[PDB]
RNA sequence: UCCUUGCUAC
RNA sequence: AGCAUAAGCAGGA
């Protein structure tokens, strides 16, 4: 029942009268260059503007309906929550952000969030199950390389990865048939399988897929063995005038 | 008792007390008011730099023309710099390049560069920094200014069917072929412009001051191009960056330091009984007054003499619009009267009416520059100002490092933008008189000139090149920029993370020992809970978020899984700026905490790390109150458009929408394409169809008509 | 494909813009797929070799290194915006409830007693007595009201500069007249000043520990495990714990405090005048404590650029006599009698008025970056060592190394004050905080000078016979910037010591 | 001709 | 007045 929501947009958005100059008069890649139009110059004090944005008492856009709800207008003392200034969203307080997050509604949701990172979780679980020892006081150091770092057990160049994730996800404008496809095919049906039935948006699921195929590759000063496990311990496991490396298994 | 900090430096080197002199804890220098004298001061310089008079009148430009190649007047002050270029000369260097690697290496690298030219989109001149829109004539971002070019090209004469590079530049010249031009002024009124006009305005350059830069003491003017020479200038960069990542004298892509070891011992290793070695620390001084794009026209005319017929005139068309360029002067000057209480503001168009209200020093600059100044502008035709060819330049300095003059005395060395690293061999004192004298002269005829003020020389490796000074064993790091550590700004959930990924980055490519990098985490924690108003639990902070806290903190039991932006401790190290706090610290949250924070239904983030603090903040209040107000309606105009787009195609951000057709037929298409798919397999129903069906018919009409 | 657009004007314009030998592009293209060189090259070459009249400068035979010109005039005056060396602050223990920075002011007015703070009209010296005087009994009237908020009288209309500027007329209206207003515009540059003397009593004033303890506020130590964190750790603690007592870490957390919480106001109020006192926060006997140096006014800043240069009226503390070469910009009044316990010794209330901008209160609001290059120079002349011997020797070569620094007045040559490694942090913060604080165009200019010269020192260390093509030219482009700033000044005073120093061994200067 | 107002926690 | 340094800020709509 989507189609008839999309008709009801799309005459809706030709109902208006300048808007129909600007669709059919560009083209399809002219989407990138609609995509920005940020008229601001550089942003160029952010951190500037960010504590100055803090200092202030209603410094946020939140939504109205979730918060009424549950949330409540003013806490215990003086402590302000809520405005009724502004679309239907109204000002907030960073208090009211630690107010939801300690006396507010909760959603058992930890299968997804454990299965969406599944790559930095990944790291977490090398990490904690590694043993070092001593240092070594000692001068090292050697040339740039181009090395993958990530393990993973897929090991695609970046043009196999955007051309599957059209191929698994909505196939209905993906590509011209090219000749990648035929054997990976076989691992489209095992995507198939798993990307069916989810509560993930197609833009999350598109996220998670690239990171367990594409082991990023970059060029970095390397010294010693060149596994792709140890790149994190990279910058763990030795600088310019010192080294520590005793890693067993 | 006297104190002299460095008298540390008497028992230590150049590569570890060389840190201390930089003056990079305070702020940078800022410009104040017009920049106009800046401006006339450097074409004023480039003319004077031009050693000649030789002028040639112009049938498109209403304005003389002077040349800048083999027409010397020479002075006797040949220390002085030149900006002439013999091309005999230099064509000779380049024939001198090419025997010395390969045979037909430019044709390898040039049909490389047109075999990535031909399969580049347009879209890519949108991944730039800022450009000049000449249709209200500002500075403004990339995108910008290209949909203000192409909404002028549609608004003029048809629409567009490009979507290449090559295709957009054939219409940029089919541009310059038409009699009239017409955009939208502010209320958007529609003009139209002139042919000549259309010239004088597709080849303007706008400059501005410099601000920021750290380590000189007068300011100088950067120069910004339109948006009408950016393709042309990608090409050019594309050719030479391939030429520059074969050679083997370069500094530019990046790795800088084995090179520098390959060709002291490579040249440590070619030495006789008696011979020995100088390395000279050079710097090329007035490098954006002495380039003329004249000689570019020539040697790119060289290299692509046997590639086609498509690249031997598309790598030809970027010099030739550097040789007619105009130069935007600013915004003029302010007078004022005896008491200094009204101050008049004159601007760049009537300084010339106003000529007699000026000092000693701008009616000099004025009155060495005015038989060259249009109403705006300036002609200028000689100069390669700051924002352009840079990797063209290092070939010029590497053909004038591989000069061959048939004894067995000669020199290498090592070019970048411009600083030079030049290691000499020969056998006495004043044989390396004659050899660097020789460097000189042809540094000289080329049109390179050496600084004799800030170069000099010793016997083993202690040279300096890109601010990294090499000491005989040893090297130094670059001294990076502090602020960089925390400018994200925008979250209280990817803020802390971020400045863990710049202190991982700047601790591999640099140095940045464990203990500077535990200091500046920390340091970059504490700004971090000063700019969002959060301190720890059992701190004695009491503020409107330590309250909540600190009244629900009997609650929580596990009290070290909360997070940095709740009241939490660190648990983050050097060993694990790779791994963000929340995905570290979920091991150990409660139950009730951890479903309550990462809950999606909540009313701050609905409407790279874990999105659960992530808030916008409210936008500003004067941008719908200025003449600018409708401007800001029609970005979201396109905002509205692009959500329909994502309303349609379900996965677009992960592919580039290439295309050439429109966007409203590929909506229409697909939404029948799929009404089939899902009717046949689906739907059905003569309802919901029909009236599906009518709507995008009607919509078809709507948009017809 | 091979077809590129073949338009008029362009090709009437790439035949217009070719080097003067040729007439088309036709020509010179046609030229250029013909070209065999010759050996007309050389004798080019050599015939620009003959007209260049230019030889080099060795060292060891025309050792004219000579000491650099420092300007020998008038005193540079004392120009930070605050006092360093002689600052009073009154203390108060810490109330968590009342930390607003007003309520600080409030609290201060009922401890630091303002009602024995009676000042004559008549100063010792300065500039402007009478709009100082009744600007103090109006701001302290203003505090003993508990708000913070100038009404409108004739001085701050006068001292904050308000109606103070120019009419700026746009030129579509200029009414021009015969032989009235004559208008034009002048610049003139910066006026050339000297030598400080009061600078090397603040140098070693602020290295030295100061019982007031921990002023910095800083963060807590992470959990280490068994890698190099311990000797992360290990800097970190031994460096910190030097570097939080000293009399720097006052400045740094004076700045801090003062200068952010002006930030905060400047955002909020624009257009009003408020009162921001001058405080620190520091561990008296383990109670904790807030300090006031002084009480600092806004004057209604509307920030619209990254400038604004904002007019901050600065009323101090001090007690000291003051002093018409350093205390030079300052407008010196008087406070009353303060007990001083080891009898009751004088207090002298200073007034300044200043001014700052958008960028400068960013930059020293995060002062506390300063901490971030000096230990990488101490941990590098650490990580050296064990880099030459191949053992973990950091614990006792942070304790049996000394380090030059300090040699006397009357003598320099060979008579130098070692410290140990250790305590080397502390002068080193020092001139690390003196970067953020005089920073400017010369400060700029000279540092790359300087390290130019510091090559020239080290190629002397090792002997490697160094050699120069323009020596005039080069000391031209030094003595260019070093006109009026004291951090300057005194290092080119301190790099004319070192090669006094140097010169009693390695023979490439002079006296 | 006219002078709106934002509420600060190291 | 002052900040500042080769020219600006010290309100504007």
């Amino acid at each position: 029942s989507l189609l008839l929501t999309l008709a009801k947009e799309y005459a809706n958005l030709t109902k208006d009268k300048k808007s129909c100059k600007l669709l059919s008069q560009g083209t399809v890649s002219s989407y990138t260059t609609f995509k920005k139009w940020t008229t601001s110059r550089k942003e160029k004090n952010p951190s500037l503007r960010m504590r100055w944005a803090m200092g202030s008492k209603f410094p946020i856009m939140a939504n109205r309906e979730i918060l009424e709800e549950a949330g409540i207008p003013e806490q215990w003392e003086g402590i302000d929550l809520w405005s009724k200034k502004d679309l239907g969203m109204v000002l907030a307080s960073p208090a009211a952000i630690t107010y939801w997050n300690f006396c507010g509604p909760g959603v058992d949701n930890s299968s997804v969030i454990k299965d969406v990172y599944k790559a930095k979780f990944m790291k977490k679980e090398r990490w904690r199950e590694t043993l070092w020892g001593p240092m070594n006081f000692e001068l090292v150091g050697k040339q740039r390389r181009v090395v993958e770092t990530q393990p993973v057990e897929i090991k695609l160049n970046q043009k196999e990865i955007k051309e599957l994730t059209m191929w698994v996800l909505f196939e209905d404008e993906a590509n011209l048939a090219s000749k990648f496809i035929q054997e990976n095919f076989s691992l489209v049906l095992s995507l198939r399988e798993l990307y069916k039935g989810k509560a993930v948006n197609k833009d999350v699921a598109a996220f998670m897929i690239a990171h367990q195929f594409s082991p990023e590759k970059r060029f970095l000063p390397t010294f010693g063995p060149i596994r792709p496990e140890r790149m994190e311990l990279l910058h763990c496991l030795g600088g310019d005038f010192w080294k520590i490396e005793a890693v067993t298994a | 008792m006297e104190i002299n900090p460095y008298l540390l430096m008497l028992n230590n080197d150049i590569t570890s007390m060389i840190s201390l002199t930089y003056p990079y804890t305070g702020a940078p220098p800022m410009s104040h008011g017009t920049s106009t004298k800046y401006s006339m001061e450097t074409v004023s310089r480039t003319y004077s730099y031009s050693r000649t008079k030789k002028e040639v009148p112009s049938g498109i430009f209403p304005i003389e023309r002077r040349k800048f190649c083999n027409t010397i007047e020479d002075k006797e002050n040949l220390e002085k710099p030149n900006g002439n270029v013999d091309i005999n000369f230099m064509l000779s260097l380049a024939e001198m390049l090419e025997e010395k690697m390969g045979k037909g290496f430019f044709k390898f690298c040039a049909n490389e560069a047109e075999a990535e030219i031909l399969k580049m989109h347009f879209s890519k001149l949108t991944e730039g920094r800022q450009t000049y829109d000449w249709t209200s004539e500002r500075n403004m971002p990339a995108a910008t200014a290209l949909q203000l070019t192409v909404d002028a090209i549609q608004e003029t004469q048809g629409t567009f069917k490009g979507t290449t590079m090559v295709e957009y530049c054939n219409k940029i010249l089919e541009m310059m072929d038409w009699p009239e031009v017409k955009f939208k002024k502010v209320t958007l009124m529609i003009t139209k412009i002139g042919r000549e006009e259309f010239i004088k305005r597709i080849c303007t350059i706008n400059t501005m001051a410099k601000d920021g830069e750290r380590g000189k003491y007068k300011r100088r003017a950067i120069a910004t191009p339109g948006m009408g020479i950016r393709p042309f200038s990608k090409i050019v960069e594309t050719l030479a960056q391939k030429i520059c990542e074969r050679l083997a004298e370069s500094g530019l892509p990046v790795e800088k330091k084995a090179k520098l070891k390959t060709t002291v011992s490579s040249t440590n290793s070619k030495l006789q009984e008696g011979q020995f070695m100088v390395n000279i620390t050079g710097d090329n001084s007035k490098w954006n007054e002495c380039q003329q794009p004249e000689a570019y026209l020539a040697m790119l005319a060289y290299i692509t003499k046997d590639s086609s017929n498509l690249m031997k005139d598309l790598c030809s068309v970027a010099p030739t619009l550097f040789c007619n360029k105009y130069v935007k002067m600013g915004q003029g000057f302010r007078a004022k009267n005896k008491r200094k209480t009204k101050e008049i503001v004159i601007p760049a168009k009537k300084m010339k009416e106003r000529k007699e209200l000026m000092n000693a020093e701008w009616r000099d600059l004025f009155e060495t520059i005015e038989p060259y100044m249009d109403g705006e502008c300036c002609f200028l035709g000689g100069g390669m100002l700051m924002g352009m060819f840079n990797m063209l330049s290092t070939v010029f300095g590497v053909m004038t490092l591989n000069y061959r003059e048939e004894r067995n005395c000669y020199w290498t060395g090592l070019q970048s933008s411009d600083d030079f690293v030049l290691f000499c061999i020969s056998r006495t004192w004043p044989e390396m008189e004659m050899t660097i004298l020789k460097f000189i002269a042809v540094c000289k005829l080329m049109g390179i000139n050496m600084s004799l003020e800030k170069s000099y020389g010793c016997l083993p490796e202690l040279f300096e090149f890109t601010s990294m000074f090499f000491s005989g064993d040893f090297v130094s790091n670059i001294a990076l920029e502090l602020p960089a550590f925390t400018t994200a700004g925008m979250n209280e959930g990817t803020d802390f993370t971020a400045a863990m990924s710049v202190i991982r980055t700047n601790m591999i490519n640099n140095g940045l020992s464990p203990g500077t990098a535990l200091m500046a985490l920390r340091i970059c924690l504490q700004e971090f809970r000063a700019t969002y108003r959060v301190h720890p639990y059992d701190s004695g902070v009491k503020n409107h978020r330590m309250k909540i806290i600190r009244k629900f903190i009997e609650t929580i039991e596990n009290k070290d899984g909360l997070l940095i932006s709740d009241g939490g401790k660190l648990m983050n190290n050097i060993s694990s700026l790779h791994i963000p706090e929340e995905i570290l610290k979920e091991d150990l949250m409660d139950p009730s905490y951890r479903n309550r924070v990462f809950n999606p239904r909540n009313p701050f983030t609905q409407f790279a790390v874990v999105s659960t603090h992530s808030f916008r903040t409210r936008s500003n209040r004067t941008l719908l109150n200025t003449d600018m107000r409708a401007m800001a309606l029609e970005e979201k105009r396109y905002q509205v458009v692009c959500n329909m787009y994502r309303s349609v195609f379900e996965s677009a951000d992960v592919n580039t929408p290439i295309g050439s057709m429109s966007m409203g037929e590929a909506i229409e298409a697909k939404i029948l394409d799929r009404a089939r798919t899902q009717f046949e397999n689906g739907i059905i129903g003569g309802e919901e169809y029909s009236e599906i069906k009518r709507l995008i018919e009607d919509a078809k009409r709507q948009r017809l008509s | 494909e091979l077809e590129m657009y073949k338009s008029k004007l362009f090709i009437a314009m790439r035949d217009e813009s070719v080097p003067l030998p040729y007439i088309n592009y036709e020509h010179l293209r046609t030229r250029c797929e013909t070209f065999k060189r010759n050996q007309a090259e050389c004798e080019a070459k050599v015939a620009d070799v003959a007209s260049r009249l230019k030889i080099k400068l060795e060292h060891l035979e025309e050792n004219k290194l000579r000491p650099l010109e420092i300007p020998k005039e008038k005193e540079a005056p004392y120009t930070h915006k605050f006092l360093m060396k002689d600052a009073w602050f009154f203390a108060k223990p810490h109330d968590s409830e009342r930390a607003q920075p007003q309520q600080i002011l409030y609290d201060f007015f009922e401890a630091a007693n303002m009602g024995f703070m009676t000042t004559s009209p008549k100063p010792i010296f300065g500039k402007q007595g009478l709009m100082y005087h009744s600007l103090w009994g109006q701001t302290k009237r203003a505090i003993k009201d508990k708000r913070n908020e100038l009404e409108p009288s004739e001085q701050r209309d006068f001292l904050c500069g308000i109606g103070r500027a120019s009419k700026k007329i746009q030129e579509d209206k200029w009414q021009e007249s015969r032989e009235e207003e004559f208008k034009q515009e002048e610049t003139k540059g910066a006026a050339k000043r000297g030598f400080p003397t009061w600078f090397n009593e603040e140098w070693l004033w602020a290295m030295r520990d100061s019982k007031i303890g921990d002023w910095i506020p800083m963060a807590e130590m992470p959990p280490c495990k068994n890698e190099m964190e311990d000797y992360a750790k290990k800097m970190c603690e031994e460096l910190e714990s030097k570097i939080q007592g000293t009399n720097c870490a006052r400045e740094m957390s004076k700045l801090i405090h003062t200068i952010g919480s002006l930030h905060t106001e400047c955002r909020n109020f624009p257009g009003k005048v408020k009162i921001v006192p001058i405080y620190c926060r520091g561990t008296l006997r383990g109670e904790s404590t807030d300090c006031l140096f002084g009480i600092a006014i806004k004057g209604k800043s509307h920030l619209n650029k990254d400038d604004g240069m904002y007019t901050v009226v600065t009323f101090e503390f001090s007690t000291e006599e003051p002093n018409p070469s350093k205390h030079e910009k300052y407008t010196v009044f008087e406070a009353g009698t303060v007990p001083v316990e080891a009898k009751e010794k004088k207090l002298f209330l200073y007034c300044r008025t200043t001014g700052m901008s958008k960028l400068k209160n960013d930059w020293f609001s995060k002062c506390r970056r300063c901490l971030i290059p000096t230990m990488e120079t101490v941990e590098q002349i650490v990580l050296k060592e064990c880099a030459l011997k191949e053992e973990n020797r950091v614990s006792e070569m942070l304790e049996n190394k000394r380090a030059w620094i300090a040699h006397e007045n009357g003598e320099n040559l060979t008579r130098l004050v070692s410290t140990k490694l250790k305590d080397l942090c502390r002068m080193l913060i020092v001139t690390q905080f003196y970067y953020c604080i005089y920073n400017d165009n010369q400060l700029e200019g000279f540092c790359n000078e300087q390290k130019k010269f510091l090559m020239f020192l080290q190629a002397d260390k090792d002997s490697k016979s160094a050699f120069t093509f323009n020596q005039k030219g080069l000391y031209e482009k030094i003595e260019e910037c070093i006109v009026s700033n004291p951090l300057c000044i005194f290092l080119a005073d301190r790099l004319n010591k070192l090669f006094l120093v140097a010169k009693s061994n390695g023979a490439k200067y002079f006296e």
